[PDB]
């Protein structure tokens, strides 16, 4: 009965708007082209989304929000699933973002 | 340098496709690991690995800044004490110039020990002097 | 027919070196994307 | 100039420029200074420092003698910048960059 994420490893570098991952040994692992949030704190989250995966274990992340908020060494969770947002007749007349946030 | 014979024999083997605990993705720092691991599983004891990389994380809070650099683990009095699969690796890193995944080395080595003896290992993480409570 | 011609000629030396530029700016990025392995050698026997 | 003390060996030369293998204990050799290539015992040549890479190998601009330089060779640091002659017993002469006559 807990919220149990899925860590999948540590953000090892940042390069402006993209990142790169290390993963801790032992762990599940993150699918190709799937969203991860990287925990800038113990209730924040920046939304990532897997873009390659070496064969060194080390994956590459394209940043989309609270860029500023991201320092190395952050733990990462991965969602496992593609990137979903909303739709249906209640956003018309709204002003959104890619990821649907107004 | 003078090896033990049987690092030499396995150093020469293809240990790195033989089976582990583990499935872990290849890297730098996986090869020296599952080197360590494969030696200290011949004679079965594998604590005497982790007391090796708790003296050399002991002995490198006084060693100069950047010595993975300008390192000689020969000349080094510290890594003198160390089991011979451990100082084979680290001569094996000074060579490659790569003594600097020591710390990520070990981590890997704990990981297949405590895969191999059953173990799960679950971090708490708790904020700088906060860790005094565990109890929850 | 003299500034057609200069510019025709200007275009082409313009031509070679950025074409030029792009292989090597791609062989330069295939060469940093690869990473040297540990060298599996009898480093005590030397 | 004045040399101070070994900052390595000569390892690779590539037209004008070279690089540069740390001595024993890696010395250490500011950036953009000038540094003195033992060509022979008795003449060096100038090299100007241009990278100071983490492995601790150093990027070298040679200067004049290039031909002479050979991987090998030890390298002095003078530690400071390049400082040339000025004033009036320079006017009337004929001088190159580094000031030589």
């Amino acid at each position: 009965f807990f919220k149990t994420t899925e860590m999948i490893g540590y953000v090892h570098s940042i390069d402006g708007t993209i990142a790169t991952l290390i993963p801790a040994p032992g762990n599940p692992g993150v699918a190709y082209n799937t969203i991860i949030q990287i925990q800038v704190s113990p209730t924040t989250f920046a939304a990532g989304l897997v873009f390659n995966l070496e064969k060194d274990g080390r994956i590459g992340i394209i940043l989309m929000d609270n860029i500023t908020e991201v320092q190395s060494g952050q733990k990462v969770m991965a969602t496992g699933q593609l990137l979903h947002i909303p739709v249906g007749a209640g956003v018309l007349g709204k002003v959104v973002n890619p990821l649907g946030h107004e | 340098y003078t090896p033990p014979e049987g690092l030499k024999k396995l150093y020469a083997s293809d240990f790195e496709n033989s089976k582990y605990p583990l499935n872990i993705v290849p890297s730098d720092s996986v090869l020296f690991a599952k080197f360590l691991y494969k030696a200290a599983e011949e004679k079965g004891n594998f604590d005497n690995i982790l007391s090796d990389f708790q003296k050399i994380a002991a002995a490198a809070s006084k060693l100069p800044i950047f010595w993975e650099r300008t390192a000689v683990v020969e000349k080094i009095p510290e890594f003198k004490q160390l089991s011979e699969p451990t100082f084979f690796t680290l001569v094996w890193m000074q060579n490659n110039g790569m003594l600097e995944l020591i710390q990520e080395v070990a981590e890997v080595y704990e990981t297949f020990v405590n895969a191999k003896q059953k173990k799960a290992v679950a971090k708490i993480f708790v904020a700088p002097g906060g860790e005094k409570n565990v109890e929850e | 027919q003299q500034r057609t011609s200069s510019l025709y000629n200007k275009t082409r030396q313009f031509g070679i070196t950025a074409a030029l530029i792009e292989i090597l700016s791609a062989m330069s990025s295939l060469e940093g994307n690869a990473m040297k392995g540990v060298r599996r050698n009898k480093f005590w026997e030397g």
